[PDB]
RNA sequence: UAUCUGGUUGAUCCUGCCAGUAGUCAUAUGCUUGUCUCAAAGAUUAAGCCAUGCAUGUCUAAGUAUAAGCAAUUUAUACAGUGAAACUGCGAAUGGCUCAUUAAAUCAGUUAUCGUUUAUUUGAUAGUUCCUUUACUACAUGGAUAUCUGUGGUAAUUCUAG
RNA sequence: UGAUUCAUAAUAACUUUUCGAAUCGCAUGGCCUUGUGCUGGCGAUGGUUCAUUCAAAUUUCUGCCCUAUCAACUUUCGAUGGUAGGAUAGUGGCCUACCAUGGUUUCAACGGGUAACGGGGAAUAAGGGUUCGAUUCCGGAGAGGGAGCCUGAGAAACGGCU
C-alpha cells in the first residue's frame, strides 16, 4: 500500500556531540503524515539506535501529501541525548518531564519584590507582626 | 522625629539635608562608589527626639528583668587559625582540627553535627601550592637565562661571520 | 559611544563570515583576540555554518565546553574566540584537524589538514623591536610576540612558529620571486610570486604579484604573506590553489564538470 | 532588527490607460490563454521587458569583450530553458524581439491544453487550480508557472486525486453511497 | 520598455499656461475585503505630559560560608556537603529608543598619533626589597566591617542609629 | 624608520619607594643526610612596562540645502601668530603671561533661514536629471531644560548622583 519508506539523507556523524546528525526524508504513497513516533520506530530499526536515542524535529510536509523533510538525530547513547539534547525536545519525544514552573511576567513580578526588599525577608515579616498591633 | 537619624560630629539640634558618601554612616550606596544627599540630625540632643541610643557601660544596682541578669551568647565564632588561637590562648605548637563549636541539630529523628569552614594554616595542599610556584619562579628564570645564553652565541656567530665576509678588500 | 562597543549586528558583520541575511538579529561579536575583528573568524561561525557539527549557538557552546576544540594547541571555551588567517583548529574526537586558510573567492575554506603538518603555524612579523633588560623580540601580524629571533628575521618576513612550544623553527626572507599568499580586499585568497616592490616613503610599499597563469596583480605589502619559495609553499593550500580564475572560465568549469 | 525583507512591486501598468487597440489587444491575448486579468498581461510585458533592456544593455557593450559575452550567453540560456526562445534563435539579438504571446504559451496554464489533458484552457486552468496536474510528482496549482520544456514532457495528472486515478473523488463517493442505500 | 491629448478661435498657426495621464517600502482617508507567503506600523503636531507593571544584574571542582537554613552521612577534634545574606570581584558606558539641536559642524571616503590613553585580549616577562656582615617575623602577620542577632526612631522613602 | 631628542642601554640623584604571589580547586610525586626533613605536578587570580586586540581622542586632504530685502566680519570679553608657562592621557589660544597685528572674504567671508541630524540609500527612470532620506546598517547627538561631578579602563552616564 504504502510501507512508509524512510530514508536518511546528509548524514554527519558527530563524535563531538555524540551523535549521527542528519536530514530525515520520508515517504507516504497514498497515506498522509507520516506521524513522529513511527518515523523514530523507522529510525531504530534501521540504525539499531532505540527510540530513546532517536531525536527528531521540523518536517513541515511538502505540498499535495506525498514526501516530508525533517531533521534526525541518533545520538550514540540514551544518557548522551538527555545531557546534550534541549529541554523542550526531551519533553516532546516523553523521555523527560514538563518543567511545571510560573509565568513568567510572575516571575519578573517576583524578582522585583525581592530586588525591593533587604537582607532576609524574615525581619520584615517580624516587623510586619510588631506594626499590626499600632 | 519623622525619622532622621543622629549623625555624630554633625553638631547643631536640627535636621540638615547632607551629602554622605561611601565610608561613612548614613548612606547605603547601591552603585559602588556613588555620593548621595540624606537628610540627617545633629549630634545634638533637643527635644524632638523620640530616642537617645544608650550604651549601659558600668552596673549599677538593680538588674532589669533579663539586660543584665540573662547572657546571650556570640552566634559566631574565631573563623581564621590565628583568630581561633587568640580566642583560646594556645600558641603554634598545640595543633589543629578541633577548638571549634560543633552543632548537633536534628531533622525529626536524625540527629548531626554541624562544622564551621576555618580559614588559614600551614595546609599541607597550601604548601605544595607554595612549592609548586617556587619552582615555576625558578625554573622559568633559569629557561629564560639559557635562551638569553644562546642568544648571545648566536649573536657572536653572526659577528664572526660579518668578521669574515668584511677581511677582503 | 560612551566606550566600547559590544554586539555586531548581522549586516554589519563581516561578510566573509558568510552569515544568513536573516535568521536572528545579530552575529556573534569576535571578541578581543589575536586577529583583527574583520579578518578574523569567530568558533561558532566555524563549528555551526561551516562545519555544521553543531545545529546551534548552544551545541557549539557545549562542544567548546567538552573541550575537543583546540586553536592553535591552547584549547579555547569562548564561542566568539577570533580564529584567524593561518590559524590552526584541531578537534580531538574525529581527529579533523584544520588550518584557517583563505578561498580564491575570500571566505574561509574549510581546509582538512593531516595531523602532522597541523602541528607548526605558519606567521608574518608586524615588528621587530627590543624590550626591556635589552632583549630583542619579533612580534606576528598574526597574534604572537616571540622573543629572541634570529638576528636577520627583519619585517612583514615570515617565521615558522612550532606552535606546542611557540618557539622558531624557520623563516622566510620577504623578497622578489618567492611564494607569496594575499590576505586583502580585491586579491585576497589568492596566491604568486613576488616580481616588484614599489618602495613609496611612508604610502604604503606596493608588489606586483604573478600567479601560476602568468596573471599580474598588485597589493600592499601589510596585505600579503610571504608562504614560501616557488613550486615549494610551507602550507598545503585548498582545492584552487590561489589562482582565481574568470568569471566565463569558472562557469565553463562548472557546466564541463556534469559528474552525476 | 533582522533585516528589510525585499521585494518588488514587479507587474506595471501602462502609461495611458484607454488605449482602445492596444486594450482590444490585450483582451484578444486572455480570451486566447485564459487569464483572470490584464494584470497577468502585464507582469508578463514587465519580464519581457526587463530581458529587453538587459539584452539593449548588453548591445550597448562590444560582443566579444567580456560582460556582454558571458552574462547574455547566461541570459540566452535561460531562456531556451524556459522554452520561450527557439534552438534556431541563440544570438541575443534574437532574445531583443521575444514577445508576449511566447511567454504566455509557456505557461502551466496551456502546457495543459498544448498537450490534451484538459479539453478548452479555462477548464485546464480550473484543474490546476483544484489540487490536479503534478509537473514532477509535486503538485502545482500556479496557472503561471512557466513550464521548463525539459519537464514538459513529465507533465501528467496528479499521483493522487481522480484523473490520474487514485480516487475517484467526493461527488462520486455521495452516489456510491446513494446507491447502497438503494 | 525616449509616447502626449481637451481648453482663448467665427476658423488658422503659435507664445503660453491650465486640465488630463502614469508612478511613489509617500502619508492620509472613502468604500469594500474569502485564502497562501511576506510584513512596516505615535517620525510629520508636542525632544508634550505621564498612573501601573516590567526593561541589568550576577557565583563556578576553583572568594568568604558553624543561615541556631536545607539536608545527612560512614575526611573534619583548625576547615572540607549545599548555601540565604552580605562585603570583595566584575557588569551596569552595551543594547534599545528618539532626531531636538547641529550647515564646514555632523557625515562620506581619505590620511596621520614620530601626538596620546586603552579594563578586557592573547603574547611577554622582574635572584639586587638588605644597607656593614658575631645572636634577626615565619610551616602562614593585624584589627576591622557586613550577614546575622539584638536595642530602635519615623506619618512616610529600595531610610538605616546603637 | 621616508624621517627623530626613536627603540634602547648606561652614569647621577631624588621618591610622602609603585611593583616584588603571608591567594582558591584538584591531585598527593622524588631522594633519604629516617627528620616528618628537604624537595616537586595540574591549575586559578593578581601584578610591571612592552606587544596585540577591542577600542580612544584628536587630526590631513576634498565634498553640503536656500538667501546680497546679509559686504563686510573677527579683534574691549582669543581674533591670527609668536615666545614661555599652566593644564591635559596627549597635540594644540585648550588656558595664563608678555609681545606682534594679524586672520577670513564677490573662488560669497560674516549674517539670516531651513516644516536640515550626515551618509548608505529611496522614488521616479532613454541619456542628463529631479525630488526625498524621522525610519532595520554605519556615524553623530539627547535622555524635561541648562549646568556640575562621583565611581570607573571607559560616562561629563541620566532605568548614577548634586
Ligand atoms: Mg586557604
Ligand atoms: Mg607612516
Ligand atoms: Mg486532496
Ligand atoms: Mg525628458
Ligand atoms: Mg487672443
Ligand atoms: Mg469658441
Ligand atoms: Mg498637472
Ligand atoms: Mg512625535
Ligand atoms: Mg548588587
Ligand atoms: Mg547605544
Ligand atoms: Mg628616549
Ligand atoms: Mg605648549
Ligand atoms: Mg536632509
Ligand atoms: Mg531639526
Ligand atoms: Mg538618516
Ligand atoms: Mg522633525
Ligand atoms: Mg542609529
Ligand atoms: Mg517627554
Ligand atoms: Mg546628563
Ligand atoms: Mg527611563
Ligand atoms: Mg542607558
Amino acid at each position: 500500500s504504502d510501507a512508509i519508506t524512510i530514508r536518511t539523507r546528509k548524514v554527519i556523524s558527530n563524535p563531538l556531540l555524540a551523535r549521527k546528525q542528519f536530514v530525515v526524508d520520508v515517504l507516504h504513497p497514498n497515506r498522509a503524515n507520516v506521524s513522529k513516533d513511527e518515523l523514530r520506530e523507522k529510525l531504530a530499526e534501521a540504525y539499531k539506535a532505540e527510540k530513546d536515542a532517536v531525536s527528531v524535529f521540523g518536517f513541515r510536509t511538502q505540498y499535495g501529501g506525498g514526501k516530508s523533510t525533517g531533521f534526525g538525530l541518533v545520538y550514540n547513547s540514551v544518557a548522551d541525548a538527555k545531557k546534550f539534547e534541549p529541554a523542550y525536545r526531551l519533553v516532546r519525544y516523553g523521555l523527560a518531564e514538563k518543567v511545571e514552573k510560573a509565568s513568567r511576567q510572575q516571575r519578573k513580578q517576583r524578582k522585583n519584590r525581592g530586588k525591593k526588599i533587604f537582607g532576609t525577608g524574615k525581619s520584615i515579616a517580624k516587623k510586619a507582626a510588631r506594626r499590626n498591633a499600632d | 522625629k519623622q525619622g532622621f537619624p543622629m549623625k555624630q560630629g554633625v553638631l547643631l539640634p536640627t535636621r540638615v539635608k547632607l551629602l554622605l558618601a561611601k565610608g561613612h554612616s548614613c548612606y547605603r550606596p547601591r552603585r559602588n562608589g556613588e555620593r548621595k544627599r540624606k537628610s540627617v540630625r545633629g549630634a545634638i540632643v533637643g527635644p524632638d527626639l523620640a530616642v537617645l541610643a544608650l550604651i549601659i557601660t558600668k552596673k549599677g544596682e538593680q538588674e532589669i528583668e533579663g539586660i543584665t541578669n540573662d547572657t546571650v551568647p556570640k552566634r559566631l565564632g574565631p573563623k581564621r587559625a590565628n583568630n581561633i588561637r587568640k580566642f583560646f590562648g594556645l600558641t603554634k605548637e598545640d595543633d589543629v582540627r578541633d577548638y571549634v563549636i560543633r552543632r548537633e541539630v536534628t531533622k525529626g529523628d536524625k540527629s548531626y553535627t554541624k562544622a564551621p569552614k576555618i580559614q588559614r594554616l600551614v595546609t599541607p595542599q597550601r604548601l605544595q601550592r607554595k612549592r609548586q610556584q617556587k619552582s615555576l619562579k625558578i625554573k622559568n628564570a633559569q629557561a629564560q637565562r639559557e635562551a638569553a645564553a644562546e642568544y648571545a652565541q648566536l649573536l657572536a656567530k653572526r659577528l664572526s661571520e660579518r668578521k669574515a665576509e668584511k677581511a677582503e678588500v | 559611544a560612551r566606550g566600547p562597543k559590544k554586539h555586531l549586528k548581522r549586516l554589519a558583520a563581516p561578510h566573509h563570515w558568510m552569515l544568513d541575511k536573516l535568521s536572528g538579529c545579530y552575529a556573534p561579536r569576535p571578541s578581543a583576540g589575536p586577529h583583527k575583528l574583520r579578518e578574523s573568524l569567530p568558533l561558532i561561525v566555524f563549528l555551526r555554518n561551516r562545519l555544521k557539527y553543531a545545529l546551534n549557538g548552544r551545541e557549539v557552546k557545549a562542544i567548546l565546553m567538552q573541550r575537543h576544540v583546540k586553536v592553535d594547541g591552547k584549547v579555547r571555551t569562548d564561542t566568539t574566540f577570533p580564529a584567524g588567517f593561518m590559524d590552526v583548529i584541531t578537534l580531538e574526537a574525529t581527529n579533523e584537524n584544520f588550518r584557517l586558510v583563505y578561498d580564491v573567492k575570500g571566505r574561509f575554506a574549510v581546509h582538512r589538514i593531516t595531523d602532522e603538518e597541523a602541528s607548526y603555524k605558519l606567521a608574518k612579523v608586524k615588528k621587530v623591536q627590543l624590550g626591556k633588560k635589552g632583549i630583542p623580540y619579533v612580534v606576528t601580524h598574526d597574534g604572537r610576540t616571540i622573543r629572541y629571533p634570529d638576528p636577520n628575521i627583519k619585517v612583514n618576513d615570515t617565521v615558522k612558529v612550532d606552535l606546542a612550544t611557540g618557539t622558531i623553527t624557520d623563516f622566510i626572507k620577504f623578497d622578489t620571486g618567492k611564494l607569496v599568499y594575499v590576505t586583502g580586499g580585491r586579491n585576497l585568497g589568492r596566491v604568486g610570486t613576488i616580481v616588484h616592490r614599489e618602495r613609496h616613503e611612508g604610502g604604503f610599499d606596493l608588489v606586483h604579484i604573478k600567479d601560476s597563469l602568468e596573471n599580474t596583480f598588485v597589493t600592499r605589502l601589510n596585505n600579503v604573506f610571504v608562504i614560501g619559495e616557488p613550486g615549494r609553499p610551507w602550507i598545503s593550500l585548498p582545492k584552487g590553489k590561489g589562482i582565481k580564475l574568470t568569471i566565463s572560465e569558472e562557469r565553463d568549469r562548472r557546466r564541463a564538470q556534469h559528474g552525476l | 532588527p533582522r533585516a528589510p525583507r525585499t521585494y518588488s512591486k514587479t507587474y506595471s501598468t501602462p502609461k495611458r490607460p484607454y488605449e482602445s487597440a492596444r486594450l482590444d489587444a490585450e483582451l484578444k491575448l486572455a480570451g486566447e490563454y485564459g487569464l483572470k486579468n490584464k494584470r497577468e498581461i502585464y507582469r508578463i510585458s514587465f519580464q519581457l521587458s526587463k530581458i529587453r533592456r538587459a539584452a539593449r544593455d548588453l548591445l550597448t557593450r562590444d560582443e566579444k569583450d567580456p560582460k556582454r559575452l558571458f552574462e547574455g550567453n547566461a541570459l540566452i540560456r535561460r531562456l531556451v530553458r524556459i522554452g520561450v526562445l527557439s534552438e534556431d534563435k541563440k544570438k541575443l539579438d534574437y532574445v531583443l524581439a521575444l514577445k508576449v504571446e511566447d511567454f504566455l504559451e509557456r505557461r502551466l496554464q496551456t502546457q495543459v491544453y498544448k498537450l490534451g489533458l484538459a479539453k478548452s484552457v479555462h477548464h485546464a486552468r480550473v484543474l490546476i487550480s483544484q489540487r490536479h496536474i503534478a509537473v514532477g510528482k509535486q503538485i502545482v496549482n500556479i496557472p503561471s508557472f512557466m513550464v521548463r520544456l525539459e519537464s514538459e514532457k513529465h507533465i501528467d495528472f496528479a499521483r493522487t486525486s481522480p484523473f490520474g486515478g487514485a480516487r475517484p473523488g467526493r461527488v462520486a463517493r455521495k452516489r456510491a453511497a446513494a446507491a447502497g442505500g438503494e
